[PDB]
RNA sequence: CCUUUAAUGUUUGAUGUUCUAACGUUGGCCCCUGAUCGGGGUUGCGGACAGUGUCUGGUGGGUAGUUUGACUGGGGCGGUCUCCUCCUAAAGAGUAACGGAGGAGCACGAAGGUUGGCUAAUCCUGGUCGGACAUCAGGAGGUUAGUGCAAUGGCAUAAGCCAGCUUGACUGCGAGCGUGACGGCGCGAGCAGGUGCGAAAGCAGGUCAUAGUGAUCCGGUGGUUCUGAAUGGAAGGGCCAU
RNA sequence: GAAAUUCCUUGUCGGGUAAGUUCCGACCUGCACGAAUGGCGUAAUGAUGGCCAGGCUGUCUCCACCCGAGACUCAGUGAAAUUGAACUCGCUGUGAAGAUGCAGUGUACCCGCGGCAAGACGGAAAGACCCCGUGAACCUUUACUAUAGCUUGACACUGAAC
RNA sequence: GUUUAUUAAAAACACAGCACUGUGCAAACACGAAAGUGGACGUAUACGGUGUGACGCCUGCCCGGUGCCGGAAGGUUAAUU
RNA sequence: UGUAACGGGGCUAAACCAUGCACCGAAGCUGCGGCAGCGACGCUUAUGCGUUGUUGGGUAGGGGAGCGUUCUGUAAGCCUG
RNA sequence: GAGGACCGAACCGACUAAUGUUGAAAAAUUAGCGGAUGACUUGUGGCUGGGGGUGAAAGGCCAAUCAAACCGGGAGAUAGC
RNA sequence: CUUUUGUAUAAUGGGUCAGCGACUUAUAUUCUGUAGCAAGGUUAACCGAAUAGGGGAGCCGAAGGGAAACCGAGUCUUAA
RNA sequence: CCAUAGGUUAAUGAGGCGAACCGGGGGAACUGAAACAUCUAAGUACCCCGAGGAAAAGAAAUCAACCGAGAUUCCCCCAGU
């Protein structure tokens, strides 16, 4: 006999590329991911796809706000 | 005798100041219209050629 | 894949074009949009025309 | 080139460009050079006399690369327009 | 001298008949000649046919040169081969098996942009035809709905639903970054020009995101302040779009 | 017609035998006979295939004796394959997984000669099976690409008249 | 009768007989760039090719496929022009 | 195939549990002597010397430094009846 | 006095068995076996040549060689083994 | 010895000795060392009785960018 | 019938051999392309004809580029352009 299965797809290579405290360049890719698992914050960009990238230069940090309790990433100006 | 250039290559690759090879990117031939601007438009310049690929192009261009 | 490629040709005379694809057996109607033709650097009127 | 069967890179990269014979036939000449040929004026001839081109070269353009220090009359080349700045504030002229 | 229409000296066309002089003769006779070869002569038969050369359509295992994939718990047979989603995968990324499950090879000038507005499923009760389920009203409920199509991650400030105006599904670029052995592929503020929507702050370089794909060569089409084998052109080539 | 064909199958029935997967005669349920890549018969023929019987016998029960030629001993002559090196035992275990050579243990004074072949994965031939190599050959064909031959027409050699 | 000289002698090959088919003679056919030669100093009661295989009784149905044979009104189609 | 499921002998501990102190045991560590690679620190006749720390198992393979053989020059020299 | 008639030596074969298998022999010996006036057998000489011959057909045979002889050449073919 | 994940292997090769038996040669190209000269370096064929000397035809280098025309310490891109 | 073909005689020449080099008529495949057909190997190997001490080629219906060169042959560059 023989298999219906045996497919799958590249792994995309998602997630945090700079975590809390890194210092990162303006444009920079923060977290790749499908959906906002986090969300935009100060001087973070959310791009088509997205990504959330740094729009200045400065500290990645992370925190959660809000009455949802989301979780946003922002850029402290260093 | 004389090394011969694969005349192939030499049509692809030019030697630039500093000793790289500049090349036109692939991909813009044809099978245009469902490809985005900004896609065929940073297709557009000469690119040089990558580190793991400068030993296969320096042995086909003796003569470079 | 019904979808037909189609050229939309600047009205302004440059011979500009843009492509795109179409639904000719749902929309038979003419694409007519205005586009910017980067010849006379305006927006101008685009219409439609067969791929070549 | 060979590698291993993959389209290897000088055939999945794609062909540019034109060769221009017109490009073989034209030198440019630095103005280290303006000393060295005979006589003070410097032309096709005169340069192919001093080994500066070639006895085929047509077209030449003089360009700012070393010094000059001496008069010189520079006919029927191009000139940059440093080199034309170097050459007249070392005391010659340029003639079309 | 223009529309049209009859005929021949007259040019080649196809058919048919006749002719002889090219050409055939493996019919008779004569000579070279002591010769069933050959040649010449003569006569009969055939005759512009046949046959051959060059070109050309068909047929052509008669003969020739070759091709006839890989993976695989041996090979064959069967199944598979690129792309997307989940799990295996050991809480960063990545991670195999002929491991466990599903999808793609598109669609859309609106299903895209923007401004303004809106909020689901399901059930209960009352109500003409009307019924388990149509439309109406109220209540409960709180996304159990929805998303152009799988699955996952998202989505109320909605990314879901409705309407007005529209073409940013713009052109040139791009700090910086992600991901690849490489070819490549992806995210991206911001700058110039021109544009749509909004009073305005602003948003817009296609679509909730992640599949919807094919290098190079060879050529085709349009454009072009490039090239143009003596020179001016042209052919061909380059560059840009396709 | 269960066959030079029948898988199932030693089909089933009859015959022959004490007993018959073969044989002979039938049945027909012909997996998958069949009419000139002939069907069904057929006297004669066959170093042809199958089966049965009489005769005959050392084929056998079950071997015995004998006659010769070797084998064995003496004299003369004088090969071979093979061979890393050998001071070249059994057993149980171990271990590239079936040991003379390792471990443990048992047995064993040194050396010939006639015999036998259980082992030295004994000798012989770079496995012929199987797979692999973008190896070979020769064969096939409605595989691909050609091509001799065969066939078509145009022009030439090739002219006249109606 | 023949055969795998050297593991197969047979039920294989051949065979007389049978049929189909080609061939009008410079025969078809075969060897051969060709000239020629075989076929044959033969001429359809002859010669080649193919299948079957003494003899006896026989040899049924199918021409849709592939081939061969005939047809040539039409469609398509080469060089050439 | 033969004890053949402590390696054997043998063992009632020479078995097992617990506690303790001795000892054996390797090319490990130390001692004594020697050689080499690398690095520091100083001398120096500038390429060796000294002091010091540390390193020195290796297949594919990379790097470094040498032995010997025949032939040419040095050599009509030098050794050799 | 016919006959691919019959029995059977020479002659031509090669059905069975034993032996032999570093042979007496690179295909034989021994005991038996088939044909033996014929499509028989044999001597001498001739002819056919390698994608070619010849073949009562076994891919048989073509000098102990045959699904393409032997010799020389391309030639150190190529060999991811 | 070889080959291997792994061989005392019952996997391979060798009866023994002696002699022979396998990374070369030419040209081109790049890198290292070393020597000469140095913004220059060097000649080829050839001439020459000449390892001299002549011969600088040439080749490499002192400039790049651009498909190219072209511009040039800049250039290309683009209306910028 | 003139003739021609044919026949006889005489004079002169040719033929055959040889290693390479040379001109001409024909002309592979293995191989490489990591398969293979275009292409390559290569106008090579090989077969054939002919010459000479050499052969062949040779005195522009050639190049160039608006300036000029001035038959053929051979060597170094140009340029692995
Ligand atoms: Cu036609
Ligand atoms: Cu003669
Ligand atoms: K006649
Ligand atoms: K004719
Ligand atoms: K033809
Ligand atoms: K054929
Ligand atoms: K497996
Ligand atoms: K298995
Ligand atoms: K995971
Ligand atoms: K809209
Ligand atoms: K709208
Ligand atoms: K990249
Ligand atoms: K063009
Ligand atoms: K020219
Ligand atoms: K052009
Ligand atoms: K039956
Ligand atoms: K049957
Ligand atoms: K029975
Ligand atoms: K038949
Ligand atoms: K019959
Ligand atoms: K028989
Ligand atoms: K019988
Ligand atoms: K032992
Ligand atoms: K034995
Ligand atoms: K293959
Ligand atoms: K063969
Ligand atoms: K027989
Ligand atoms: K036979
Ligand atoms: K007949
Ligand atoms: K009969
Ligand atoms: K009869
Ligand atoms: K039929
Ligand atoms: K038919
Ligand atoms: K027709
Ligand atoms: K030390
Ligand atoms: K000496
Ligand atoms: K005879
Ligand atoms: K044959
Ligand atoms: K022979
Ligand atoms: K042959
Ligand atoms: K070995
Ligand atoms: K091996
Ligand atoms: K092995
Ligand atoms: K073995
Ligand atoms: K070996
Ligand atoms: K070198
Ligand atoms: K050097
Ligand atoms: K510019
Ligand atoms: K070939
Ligand atoms: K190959
Ligand atoms: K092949
Ligand atoms: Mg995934
Ligand atoms: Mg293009
Ligand atoms: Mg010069
Ligand atoms: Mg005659
Ligand atoms: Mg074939
Ligand atoms: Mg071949
Ligand atoms: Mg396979
Ligand atoms: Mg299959
Ligand atoms: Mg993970
Ligand atoms: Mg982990
Ligand atoms: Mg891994
Ligand atoms: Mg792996
Ligand atoms: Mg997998
Ligand atoms: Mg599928
Ligand atoms: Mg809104
Ligand atoms: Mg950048
Ligand atoms: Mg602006
Ligand atoms: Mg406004
Ligand atoms: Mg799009
Ligand atoms: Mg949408
Ligand atoms: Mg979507
Ligand atoms: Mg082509
Ligand atoms: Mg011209
Ligand atoms: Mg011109
Ligand atoms: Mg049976
Ligand atoms: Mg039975
Ligand atoms: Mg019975
Ligand atoms: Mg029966
Ligand atoms: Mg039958
Ligand atoms: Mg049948
Ligand atoms: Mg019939
Ligand atoms: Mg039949
Ligand atoms: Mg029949
Ligand atoms: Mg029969
Ligand atoms: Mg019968
Ligand atoms: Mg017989
Ligand atoms: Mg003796
Ligand atoms: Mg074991
Ligand atoms: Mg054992
Ligand atoms: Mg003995
Ligand atoms: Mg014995
Ligand atoms: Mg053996
Ligand atoms: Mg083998
Ligand atoms: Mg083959
Ligand atoms: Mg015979
Ligand atoms: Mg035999
Ligand atoms: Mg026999
Ligand atoms: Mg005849
Ligand atoms: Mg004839
Ligand atoms: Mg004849
Ligand atoms: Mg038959
Ligand atoms: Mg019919
Ligand atoms: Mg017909
Ligand atoms: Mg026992
Ligand atoms: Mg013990
Ligand atoms: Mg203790
Ligand atoms: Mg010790
Ligand atoms: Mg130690
Ligand atoms: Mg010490
Ligand atoms: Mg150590
Ligand atoms: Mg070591
Ligand atoms: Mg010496
Ligand atoms: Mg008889
Ligand atoms: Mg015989
Ligand atoms: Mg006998
Ligand atoms: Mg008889
Ligand atoms: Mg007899
Ligand atoms: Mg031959
Ligand atoms: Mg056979
Ligand atoms: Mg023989
Ligand atoms: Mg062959
Ligand atoms: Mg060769
Ligand atoms: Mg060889
Ligand atoms: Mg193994
Ligand atoms: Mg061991
Ligand atoms: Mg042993
Ligand atoms: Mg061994
Ligand atoms: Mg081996
Ligand atoms: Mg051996
Ligand atoms: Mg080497
Ligand atoms: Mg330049
Ligand atoms: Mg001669
Ligand atoms: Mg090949
Ligand atoms: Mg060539
Ligand atoms: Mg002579
Ligand atoms: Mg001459
Ligand atoms: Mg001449
Ligand atoms: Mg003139």
């Amino acid at each position: 006999g023989s298999t219906r299965n045996g497919r799958d797809s590249e792994a995309k290579r998602l997630g945090v590329k700079r975590f809390g405290g890194e210092s990162v360049l303006a444009g920079s890719i923060i977290v790749r991911q499908r959906g906002t698992k986090f969300h935009a914050g100060a001087n973070v960009g959310c791009g088509r796809d997205h990504t959330l990238f740094a729009k200045a230069d400065g500290k990645v940090k992370f925190e959660v706000k809000g009455p949802k309790n989301r979780k946003f990433i922002s850029i402290e100006a260093e | 005798p004389k090394i011969k250039t694969v005349r192939g290559a030499a049509k692809r690759f030019k030697k630039t100041g500093k000793g790289g090879f500049k090349h036109k990117h692939a991909n813009l031939r044809h099978i245009l219209t469902k490809k985005a601007t900004k896609r065929k438009r940073h297709l557009r310049p000469k690119a040089m050629v990558s580190k793991g690929d400068l030993g296969l192009v320096i042995a086909c261009l003796p003569y470079a | 894949g019904i979808r037909e490629k189609i050229k939309l040709v600047s009205s302004a005379g440059t011979g500009h074009f843009y492509t795109t694809t179409k639904n000719k057996r749902t929309k038979p109607e003419k694409l007519e949009l205005k586009k910017f033709d980067p010849v006379v650097r305006q927006h101008v009127i685009y219409k439609e025309a067969k791929i070549k | 080139g060979f590698e291993g069967g993959q389209m290897p890179l000088y055939r999945r990269l794609p062909k540019f460009g034109f060769t221009s014979r017109k490009a073989a036939i034209t030198a440019e000449i630095r103005l280290s050079d303006l000393a060295k040929v005979e006589g003070g004026v410097v032309d096709l001839n005169t340069l192919k006399a001093a080994n500066i081109i070639g006895i085929q070269i047509e077209f030449a353009k003089v360009i700012l690369a070393g010094e000059v220090t001496t008069p010189v009359t520079v006919r029927g080349l191009r000139v940059t327009k440093g080199a034309r700045a170097a050459i007249e504030a070392a005391g010659g002229k340029i003639e079309e």
